[PDB]
């Protein structure tokens, strides 16, 4: 979605200095939807990073879990 | 049309020679003998307006009223504020279908002291309801693969009810496929007693259209667009003999789809705008001396959809406008006047109002001079979309206008010249990357009209010219022509109905759309002809026939886009 | 029998009472109608009032109490109002009525639905447009507009109805239906559409929103002789169940043929006789299969207006391997009726 | 209508049709009315008979059967019968009846309920004397025996009933009621009181045994107007539900204004307006809370006697944030009658 919002900016970059044109609607358009999506992206960033988080400590979760049941056994 | 009855001038009925602003009116009669499919064919022959569109039906097709923005005429649906403007803030004709119309009354001059915000051009009030009962079976087959079929009745339930239905179909070529519209609407009108009457009303239609959209690979085409719009209206009406009471309510929704058939009407690549208006409208009028004093409110709300108009969100404008009216013709003198006050949930309140005097110095010819000053409100997109700004103010029009109008020798002719001073232009500055409230402009222009009968001939000839300049560049507002000529002859021989509508559209001066940067170019002025001829085979079966620009002129009204030529029109009705 | 008629307004109660049983091999389960006693007593009233020259008003409402129910918790089971609206008949421009009315389908499939005590199987009750549904607003015109006689047409909106079951639930719908009766001929088509609600599409058979009838027939009724048929066709609109799975819904598609013959004697006689069937398309794990497949051979001895017997046996042609655990038997009835 | 006026006897059978539809935003839980299809239809019967110049009999029932269902499991749902009862009127000391017939307090709380479809909400069913309940010995005297016209009162004693439900279940009861009419204007005023039952105080709402329910009504009617305004106040009275909790029970303190304007033409034309708020206080962890806060606008077009049409627009203004889950929506109604 951020590529295609980026692609999207530089397709009416053309108009950026064209104030008069239809392009140049859609540009600061394409403008919102890049910040947006820019943001989205930076919160499925920090969701992602998390979820590493968990699931690394899962990973070594189990490694410590499963000695202990050699151990025990 | 000379001494008849209008209701644009103060909402009520008037004769609009009492009307001291130039005024016409074009009946269901007229248009069917102009065979017109198009309201901005209708409007393209009015004086002072001045009609662009990309090509065909449906085309994207902007109107200048003696010069002025597109944004600066009040377009009215039986009197209120079109809504397919709403989004944009402007008016654009050729998508609303022709069949719905039955009456214009088209008043140029300042309204705002009577209809609010974004009356500058004048006030065209297209009254879809008329009086003649029975009901008209009707088809037509044109060029451009057009095609059209339309059922009508309206009748009487007893003395004081009327329903009335249509029903229409229409389709055009003219872009690869052109516009489909499906149009259907109901009405009924009661009279609860001499006086006290009511109405309910709703139609809707879908317009299906198709355009040529800025390719680029990998992204979508959005070269479709498909409106589905309906209209509810509900009133009550007191005609007394001295008072008159107009309560008026309306709810229109509109839905706007703009997609790449390939992706879909309603994929994430299409664009949505959705938007609903309501209206309610108070009028109250009293005959005082040899006039009357009317007084109303209108009041409107609008609302939008995420998304619609280029916006993110949608809004919620409201606005309403307490306006007064009054009218006194004293000995050979006439004046009226009207102020108002729009209070808009945008940017608070702001006044308007004009008034016009009308001195009969020889029976049959007076001197009319009239002032006004009209707002115009920023829209949706300079107000809300990221170029956007909220605090903007309206855009202010002060006009002034002076005519002389007489009947000599079985001719009636106006010579009128007008001064349109518009200020604080809403502009868009490319160093700033915002909407600022900069512009100004200069209209300066003449009307010269003339009507008269010759024995069967009926001519009515008038020639325009206007100079729309930039108040601050001094360079003239480009896209415009310097001058147009606007000649009917209408003749009826042997029961032949006869019509040859005549017009030259001057220079217009247009972008050029090939090279960048885009330069300016001249337009040639050239003229355009039509012949419409109409027969009635039975006192039912009446067939008629149109060639419309019949020389197959190479006219263009936006640089680059072609316009269609030569172009024929077959069609028959079955009236009973 | 018109019991009020003053005032310039006209009241006509109606009602009758039928003893009536089924027969059929077994304890009925299989049987195409059922088996036993199915006395039921109707009861309803019909109102007019012509409030001007040109403008009535009226009225209709019935209700049907059956009689085989004990005394018990079950004495309700099968006790309903099948009728009740009300509507304005204008002199010429035509009526406009709202209520719980037939469907326009109705209409069209009222030729076959002349037997004594089955026919109209095709025409289910709280079903789209095809049987008497409520939440309905119908305008009618007779001979349009007194222009030509003959052909009236009707048109109904069909308000949403969320009930519980999908069986007697609905959604915004619309209608239309023709007929051209001439000389005695009779000619009409009826067609209606409808959206089908969460709780239809939400059912395991039965797939899409678009529930789609219609129908055309066709009769000639002259000389004591009534000859008719309809063909009807519909998509998603038709209710279906499964024995075997115990499970309902509805029917992707549906294709029903009506015929009908019956001829009628000056001593109050009236033998009958009626084709059916209805076979069923797209079916979800049955594909095709027919929902029912039978003849009619009946009767009815008419005493008088007021007094009638008759006798209708169903010959079941549909197969015990049917795939939808459908009655495979015959089935036969004999009524007696008294009615005012 | 009069069907059987013979032999000192007389019946007459009234009955009438609603085709009536509800709307709202949203499916309508949150609506003041509801949402959909109302259509109903009622029937009942009245009969008088002088037995003695003196003394005359008469006995009067009422049902009504609602159309809206289907034909299905609920097509019982909502049936019910409204009145039946009987009872004598003496010549001049007055009259006294017993049956299923609306409490004294209704007398009081009839000037507002003049509504089309919605009004008289304070006025519930089963409730302890403001609305029709079984069980009711009611003392009428008219214009005090004769002695002073337009004063009228009336004695009501309700035998205690035990119900499944706190509400639909009551207590020995007593009450009164007295109307004076003169020269159109008129005033009422009427009183209850009655002993709550275990299931009733074991209700989590509600506190106290004496259920306790009384209003005050005035009035002017003429010339094609009618004006109302009753104010009512009652303890452990009122029904209450909370959808947040579940959970519902009576009101320990409550007060109802309701304010009524109708005005009606010569050409069968009838606008109203009307006015409605009920404050419940010393609710149960809810303090004071607004139930019901509405104005209502709406018409009415009387074609004749036996025909009309209405409308009625409900601007509710309770808020979304009641404690009690309450509707916090407008709502909208359309109708149409037939009735003998």
């Amino acid at each position: 979605t951020l590529a295609d919002a980026i692609a999207e900016i530089k397709q009416f970059n053309r108009f950026a200095h064209d104030p008069m044109a239809g392009g140049h609607r859609m540009w600061q358009m394409a403008g919102l939807k890049a910040q947006r999506a820019q943001t989205d992206v930076n919160n499925k960033q920090a969701a992602f990073d998390a979820a590493a988080k968990e699931k690394s400590d899962a990973d070594a979760a189990l490694s410590a879990a499963q000695e202990r049941r050699k151990q025990k056994e | 049309s000379p001494d008849t009855l209008v209701v644009t001038a103060n909402r009520f009925e008037q004769p609009r020679s009492t009307v001291l602003a130039p005024t016409t009116v074009v009946t269901r009669q007229d248009i069917d003998r102009w065979q017109s499919t198009s309201v901005n064919d209708v409007l393209r022959r009015l004086p002072g307006v001045d009609i662009t569109q990309n090509g065909g039906s449906g085309q994207l097709s902007s109107i200048f009223i003696r010069g002025t923005n597109a944004s600066h005429v009040l377009v009215l649906i039986d009197g209120v504020r079109l809504n397919l403007a709403g989004v944009s803030g402007s008016a654009d004709l050729s998508q609303f279908p022709i069949a719905l119309v039955q009456r214009v009354e088209y008043i140029r001059g300042p309204r705002s002291a009577v209809y609010g915000s974004d009356a500058i051009g004048g006030v065209v009030n297209i009254i879809t309801t008329r009086d003649e009962p029975g009901t008209e079976i009707s088809a037509g087959w044109g060029s451009n693969s057009y095609q059209n079929y339309d059922v009508s009745t309206q009748q009487q339930l007893g003395d004081k009810t009327r329903v009335t239905l249509l029903g229409d179909y229409a389709h055009t070529h003219g872009d690869n496929d052109g516009f489909l519209s499906k149009t259907l609407y109901g009405a009924l009108e009661h009279n609860f007693t001499d006086a006290w009457s009511g109405f309910v009303r709703g139609y809707g239609y879908d317009n299906r259209t198709n355009y040529d959209a800025y390719y680029s690979p990998g992204s979508p085409l959005l070269d479709t667009r498909k409106l589905y719009s309906q209209s509810w209206d509900a009133g009550l009406r007191y005609n007394g003999e001295l008072i008159k009471s107009q309560l008026i309510t309306s709810y229109s929704h509109s839905k706007d789809y703009n997609y790449d058939p390939h992706y879909g009407r309603y994929d994430s690549s299409a664009t949505l705008d959705e938007m609903k208006q309501y209206t309610v409208q108070w009028a109250n009028n009293v005959i005082v001396g040899h006039g009357s004093i009317g007084a109303g409110v209108d009041w409107q709300k609008q609302t939008t959809t995420p998304g619609t108009g280029y916006v993110e969100d949608g809004y919620d404008q409201r606005n309403t406008g307490i306006y007064l009216t009054g009218l006194q013709q004293v000995g050979d003198f006439t004046f009226e006047g009207a102020a108002r006050s729009d209070d808009n949930s945008q940017f608070g309140r702001h006044g308007t109002w004009q008034t016009s005097a009308g001195w009969e110095f020889i029976e049959g010819y007076r001197f009319i001079a009239s002032y006004g000053t009209s707002y115009k409100a920023p829209n949706l997109g300079q107000l809300y979309g990221f170029y956007g700004n909220p605090n903007l103010d309206p855009e202010k029009s002060k006009q002034w206008e002076g005519a002389f109008e007489g009947l000599t020798a079985g001719v009636n002719w106006r010579i009128s010249g007008y001064r349109n001073d518009v200020s604080d232009l809403i502009d868009y500055d490319d160093h700033t990357l915002k909407y600022y409230n900069e512009g100004k402009a200069r209209i300066k222009g003449v009307e010269a009209t003339a009507n008269f009968d010759t024995g069967p001939l009926t001519h009515t000839v008038s020639y325009d010219y206007v100079d729309a300049r930039n108040a601050i560049t001094d360079t003239p507002l480009l896209r415009r022509a310097k001058q147009q000529v606007k000649y009917q002859l209408d003749w009826q021989l042997y029961d032949f109905d006869w019509g040859i509508t005549y017009q030259y559209l001057g220079t217009r001066y247009d972008k050029d759309y090939s090279s960048y940067p885009y330069q300016t170019v001249k337009m040639g002025g050239v003229s355009l002809w039509d012949l419409a001829v109409a027969y009635p085979v039975t006192s039912h079966l009446t067939v008629r026939g149109k060639i419309a620009n019949l020389f197959d002129k190479d006219y263009e009204t936006v640089y680059g886009y072609q316009t269609a030529g030569r172009e024929y029109t077959l069609s028959g009705s079955y009236t009973f | 029998a018109e019991i009020y008629n003053k005032d310039g307004n006209k009241v006509d109660l109606y009602g009758k009472a039928v003893g009536l049983h089924y027969f059929s091999k077994g304890n009925g389960e299989n049987s195409y109608g059922g088996n036993g006693d199915m006395t039921y007593a109707r009861l309803g009233f019909k109102g007019e009032t012509q409030i001007n020259s040109d403008l009535t008003g009226y009225g209709q409402w019935e209700y049907n109490f059956q009689g085989n129910n004990s005394e018990g918790a079950d004495a309700q089971t099968g006790n309903k109002t099948r009728l009740a609206f009300a509507g304005l008949k204008y002199a010429d421009v035509g009526s406009f009525d709202y209520g719980r009315n037939y469907g326009v389908v109705y209409d069209a499939l009222g030729y076959t639905d002349m037997l004594p005590e089955f026919g109209g199987d095709t025409a289910y009750s709280d079903d789209f447009f095809v049987g008497r549904v409520g939440g309905v607003a119908t305008y009618r015109n007779s001979n349009f507009f007194g222009l030509v006689d003959g052909l009236n047409f009707a048109v109904q909106y069909l308000g949403k109805n969320e009930r519980d079951t999908a069986r007697r639930s609905n959604g915004d719908g619309v209608g239309g239906s023709i007929s051209y009766e001439y000389e005695g001929f009779g000619i009409v088509g009826a067609y209606g559409a409808a959206d089908r609600t969460n709780l239809q599409e939400a059912q395991p058979l039965g797939n899409g929103k678009k529930a789609e009838q219609w129908a055309t027939g066709l009769k000639y009724d002259a000389n004591n002789i009534y000859l008719a048929a309809n063909y009807g066709e519909t998509r998603n609109a038709t209710p279906i169940t499964n024995k075997f799975t115990n499970t309902s819904g509805f029917a992707n598609k549906t294709q029903d043929v009506l015929l009908v013959a019956q001829y009628q004697f000056d001593f109050g006689l009236r033998p009958s006789i009626a084709y059916t069937k209805s076979k069923a398309k797209d079916v979800e794990g049955i594909g095709d299969v027919d929902l029912v497949n039978y003849f009619e051979v009946g009767a009815t001895y008419y005493f008088n207006k007021n007094m009638s017997t008759y006798v209708d046996y169903i010959i079941n042609q549909i197969d015990s391997d049917n795939k939808l655990g459908v009655g495979s038997d015959d089935t036969v009835a004999v009524g007696i009726v008294y009615q005012f």
